[PDB]
């Protein structure tokens, strides 16, 4: 807790699509939404 | 990290699908992985923006995005109501795959620096026309209204014929079937009178934008002649339109304005009628379920519509000047956005301090891929992260949006620059001047001058900088690889001057200025704040107290100020199981700390918030409120519901100073100052609150291990606005106590050095890693969906400050 | 105690044996979270013996009950961990321990 | 323009009746570009064609071109800077001496056309010549 800690870590990135939602009075946009996400490969330990 | 309970729980592995469901109108947010419930959601989060679906990821992982429809066939139906994602797709956007918030990209001849995006807000989607009910149409306009009534019909059954549109029993668009192309007269009573309000609406909002127009003709009335079409314009039932005839109606350009304005005004009334009847957008057209892909604010319109909404207003204006009123646009009305703070808002990129030059003759290269506000040139090394580049004297920068040299100040200089355009920047240390050049040639002043400065101090040297605004991209070649510059050698080899990284073996390190607010130490010769430390004395404890230097003078700051303590609380790993003289064993085995908030007379309590935040703190919100405080509830569950928990998850935990206003003191500058006391239990994780000695009916709860830092929110109001008391109460410990281990067992307070206020600043120099994952993203199929992959290993050495878990 | 969590799913059929050497891949962190050793970190996988005591009882009891290709998170107690006495310098005095192990074969 | 910038400098009465003809024609320099040595014309137009007389010499010859300022300074004839540069070529620049060389000379050999001359004496002494000889005299003129 007092001294500076160091550790190797991994980056880590995000990604999304182009869509874009939200609620406000008087919107004209739909409240509910429904998407899925299929994973083909994951390497659990590609690091360490 | 909250366990969730599912069906074959294992963390996400090849073949696996993830399901999310958002219900906006709980709010709440749902999972089934591989069609089986997950007994967890989130609900009661703040809905101040637009969602997005995202998937965050390290290398080694290939996943693709199902989206419905043509881009990714779900595996399994999702829940009733809920619509697939990809109908929620702009109708001027394209759907793809996209990083989140990008500095940086890749590009033909190298990396590309990226300024700020510009994100859309879920209140662009509400609909607002401007109001008009109380415009009552003058005789004229009144008379007018229903011939535009029914001309406006004649014209747009003109278009649907001239289109295809065809008369049939139902509105087939296969076999182009419109039942409602028919005398105006004869048109079905709700179409009708829909059209009548908005004929009258158009000279109304006419009128209501500032609009002067009457009567300055009736000869033209009597004279325009309508068109007469033939069998071929002519219904399926024989019906023709009408539209009058005026090839002698010209047009002017603040009238080409006015009509797109009114074209605005027209939609956005529309999609009001709609809301309120209940329909929304959707990407693909459904007329059962009420969702429209033309529902949207005028400004997201596609291009398409905009024209034709445009064509059909500038054919009413044509027909009123036709008619001969007088159509006077109004006076134009200046006014600013400044959507949000310009000093904080463009990005800074600048070389490492190590690489600034302090002699020689430098050169390099700044490519305009974009064409707005960005801004190139030199800095010196201790340049402000939250200061427009050139706005003080550390940095002497070209802006070729307009252009304009910027150093403590904004002088005209040189020529605009086009897409693709290279500023060559050159340093010359020796003569302490700076050039500026243009696709090779020399930028000059007004007076002629080929030296955009001069007499520049070498001080502590110079390094390349720019500044991308939002929306801005740039390509920085600092010349590593001399064969890469584009006007090198046209301008700049043969004068003398050296590539900024001509012999350096690895790319230089650059910086930029990240907007993530963050807690630093209120510098000692703050301008606005200072902090002064009193000692305690026999009836007061130890004080941290906060004054505004410059308070009632000109060039006072004036803003929401966010303060914290510089250390925290640690809340206990495990919770316990279910005179004014302290008690000694009451006092020694407490696990309870206080700590108090004075705001000072003249300090309006309405303008304070007292309490705590965690680490992950990061609001800098100039109009801040409690209602604007992070929050969400985890709830998890059993298979058949029967909630198990509900834990609440927030970063402010706070009480209003206005709370504690007595209605009869509301209104008026009270003489007396207002103490906040805050009490947290480490023991059960429970903080309470107390005014002026009474107790609050606010109370919180944290989970073990928590980290609570003591803060005040305050805009100030006086000169003296509050004072952190860090003292302690009857059988209750100080904070120091639980700050620090050797006082653990001290009940008398204290302030050691280290504890100390810090500010929340906006912005902060950050390090680009000089690597950067290696993300594909393309659609697979109209089946398969986004693959989105990473397959290289990248990892950097962290360096973590424990106090402040970051 | 020890808590065995799974993470990802093993074979559900070979479980070690006394006697045998499970060599296994591990992470341990305190229960605060921070951590302090792994064996991914020297790029070797560790092995050790069931039934001999060179590891903490913890270990022992969890690598039993986990079975072979299996990932798993082993929440130890400090009874069952370095206990009071602690390992100076690196593990607090009564100190609960978390491990993500995974095992990666039996010999 | 180099020889006339040289006969410029060389002459007094040049100078003289540049400044006569400017001061009475009114003649704005500026606007010419777009009263002053600076603005002089004649100076202006060498300094402006200066850079396609250095693009003649490599970066090697540089060596050589502060030497034949040298002589020029110590007033050596054309002809005499001329012999100078034969007999001493061998004090022209290796590239392995400096990094800054290694760079300039790569990216004049990447120069079409350049790496195919600058082999002969000939034309090495006489580049040298002529661009130290403008060089010696731009000094000059600078020089109050
Ligand atoms: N996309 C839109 N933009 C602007 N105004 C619209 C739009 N859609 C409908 N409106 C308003 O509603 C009216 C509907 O069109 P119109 O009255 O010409 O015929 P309709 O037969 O009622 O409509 P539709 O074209 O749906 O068959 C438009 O005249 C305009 O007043």
């Amino acid at each position: 807790e007092l001294l500076l800690q160091t550790n190797l870590i991994n980056y880590v990135t995000s990604i999304r699509p182009n869509i874009f939602v939200g609620r406000a009075e008087g919107s004209t946009q739909y409240g509910k939404w429904y998407f899925e996400v299929m994973v083909d490969e994951v390497a659990p330990f590609l690091t360490a | 990290a909250r366990p969730v309970t599912s069906p074959g729980q294992h963390l996400l592995a090849p073949e696996d699908v993830v399901s999310c469901c958002l219900d906006l109108s709980v709010p709440s947010i749902s999972f089934r992985i591989n069609g089986c419930p997950v007994q967890g959601v989130f609900e009661s989060f703040n809905l101040d923006g637009l969602f997005f679906p995202v998937v965050s990821f390290s290398a080694g992982i290939k996943v693709r995005f199902l989206l419905g429809g043509r881009h990714g066939e779900f595996k399994f139906l999702p829940p009733p109501g809920y619509a697939p994602c990809h109908e929620a797709v702009l109708p001027r956007e394209r759907l793809h795959l996209q990083p989140i918030k990008e500095y940086r990209r890749e590009g033909p001849r190298g990396p590309h620096l990226v300024g700020p995006s510009r994100c859309l807000s879920h209140l662009d989607f509400v609909p607002c026309p401007v109001d008009t009910i109380q415009i009552v149409l003058p005789p004229h306009l009144e008379r007018i209204r229903e011939k535009l009534a029914e001309n406006i019909h004649e014209l747009w059954a003109l278009t649907r014929i001239e289109q295809g549109w065809t008369y049939g029993p139902v509105r087939d668009d296969n076999k182009r079937l419109h039942p409602c192309l028919v005398n105006f007269h004869s048109l079905p009573e709700p179409e009708r009178n829909y059209n009548l309000q908005m004929s009258g609406e158009t000279l109304k909002t006419l009128l209501a934008l500032g609009c002067h127009v009457g009567m300055a003709d009736e000869k033209a009335e009597d004279n325009l002649k309508k068109t007469k079409l033939p069998k071929t314009y002519m219904m399926s039932n024989g019906y023709k339109p009408a539209p009058l005839d005026l090839s002698h109606v010209r047009l002017t350009p603040a009238q080409t304005t006015l009509v797109d304005r009114l074209a605005e005004n027209g939609h956005n009334v529309w999609a009001r009628d709609r809301v309120a009847q209940g329909w929304s957008y959707s990407a693909v057209q459904d007329i059962p379920a009420r969702r429209n892909p033309r529902l949207v604010p005028y400004r997201l319109l596609d291009e398409a519509t905009k024209r034709s909404n445009r064509d059909s207003l500038c054919q009413a204006v044509r027909t009123l000047l036709g008619y001969g009123y007088n159509i006077e646009p109004p006076d134009q009305e200046p006014s600013q956005v400044d959507s949000q703070s310009r000093g904080d808002r463009a990005r800074i990129f600048r070389a490492e301090k190590s690489y600034a030059v302090q002699s020689g003759r430098w050169y390099f290269e700044f490519e305009a891929v974009t064409t707005g506000e960005m801004r190139v040139g030199w800095a010196r090394p201790e340049l402000r992260p939250d200061v427009e580049l050139g706005a003080d004297d550390l940095a002497y920068v070209f802006n070729g949006h307009r252009g304009q040299r910027w150093h403590l100040g904004s002088e005209p200089f040189g020529r605009p620059w086009q897409s693709g355009d290279v500023v060559g920047c050159m340093i010359d240390l020796t003569e302490n001047t700076i050039i500026f050049t243009l696709n090779g040639e020399v930028l000059m002043s007004d007076s002629g001058s080929e030296t955009a400065f001069r007499d520049i101090e070498i001080g502590d040297g110079f390094l390349p900088v720019c500044s991308l605004g939002p929306g801005q991209v740039g390509h920085l070649n600092l010349g590593q690889d001399v064969s890469s510059l584009r006007f090198f050698a046209i301008c700049g080899l043969q004068e003398g001057f050296e590539p900024f990284a001509i012999n350096m073996q690895r790319p230089v390190t650059t910086w930029f200025s990240k907007s993530l607010p963050q807690f630093e130490p209120v510098p000692l010769e703050h301008p606005h704040y200072e902090v002064a430390r009193m000692d305690g004395t026999v009836d007061t404890p130890p004080c941290l107290r906060l004054t505004h230097r410059t308070w009632g003078s000109q060039n006072s700051l004036v803003e929401m100020l966010f303060l914290r303590l510089s250390l925290p609380v640690q809340f206990h790993q495990h919770f316990r199981c279910t005179d004014n003289r302290d008690d000694p064993e009451i006092i020694l085995n407490t696990t309870t700390y206080y700590y108090s908030v004075r705001v000072f007379a003249g300090q309006e309590p309405s303008c304070v918030w007292v309490g705590w935040v965690t680490p992950d703190y990061h609001q800098h919100d100039m109009s801040f409120d409690l209602s604007k405080v992070r929050a969400v509830t985890v709830t998890m569950g059993d298979e058949q519901g029967n909630v198990h928990s509900s834990l609440k998850c927030s970063n402010c935990y706070m009480v209003w100073g206005g709370d504690f206003v007595s209605p009869g003191q509301q209104g008026r500058i009270s003489h007396t100052d207002l103490v906040i006391g805050c009490l947290v239990d480490l023991a059960t994780g429970l903080m309470t609150f107390t005014a002026n000695g009474k107790e609050s009916n606010t109370f919180f709860q944290v989970e073990p291990n928590t980290k609570l830092f003591p803060a005040v929110f305050v805009l100030p109001t006086h000169q003296n606005v509050v004072q952190f008391e860090l003292g302690k109460q009857k059988n209750i410990m100080p904070l120091s106590a639980a700050m620090f281990l050797s006082e653990r067992k001290n009940p008398a307070p204290q302030c050691p050095p280290r504890l100390e206020v810090q500010m929340l600043m906006p912005v902060s120099w950050s390090r680009m890693p000089n690597h950067f994952l290696q993300v594909d993203t393309r659609r697979a199929g109209e089946r398969l969906g986004w693959a989105v992959q990473c397959q290289e290993p990248l990892m950097m050495m962290a360096l973590h400050i424990p106090e402040e878990n970051r | 105690g020890v808590q065995v969590e799974t993470i990802s799913p093993g074979d559900g059929r070979t479980f070690p044996k006394r006697g045998q050497t499970c060599v296994v891949h591990y992470t341990g962190m305190l229960e605060d979270g921070k951590k302090f050793d792994s064996s991914r970190d020297r790029n070797k996988p560790f092995k050790f013996t069931l039934g001999k005591q060179e590891v903490i009882r913890g270990w022992e009891e969890g690598v039993a009950q986990m079975s072979v290709g299996q990932r798993a998170k082993l929440i130890i107690s400090s009874d069952y961990a370095y206990g009071a006495t602690g390992h100076p310098g690196i593990i607090p005095p009564h100190a609960t321990l978390v491990f993500d192990v995974e095992l990666l074969k039996l010999e | 323009v180099g020889e006339i910038f040289i006969y410029w400098s060389k002459s007094h009465n040049f100078k003289r009746e540049e400044q006569n003809f400017v001061v009475q024609n009114e003649i704005n320099n500026m606007s010419f570009l777009t009263y002053s040595v600076q603005t002089s014309l004649i100076v202006a137009t060498l300094k402006k064609m200066l850079p396609i007389g250095l693009n003649m010499c490599a970066p090697t010859d540089q060596d050589l071109i502060v030497l034949a300022k040298a002589r020029y300074a110590l007033k050596d004839t054309d002809e005499e800077v001329r012999e100078f540069l034969q007999n001493n070529l061998n004090l022209q620049g290796k590239v392995e001496g400096s990094p800054s060389l290694r760079w300039q000379m790569a990216l004049y050999r990447g120069v079409p056309g350049r790496e195919e001359d600058a082999d002969d004496p000939e034309k090495i002494v006489r580049r040298v010549q002529e661009v130290s000889a403008v060089l010696y005299h731009l000094d000059q003129t600078e020089h109050p």
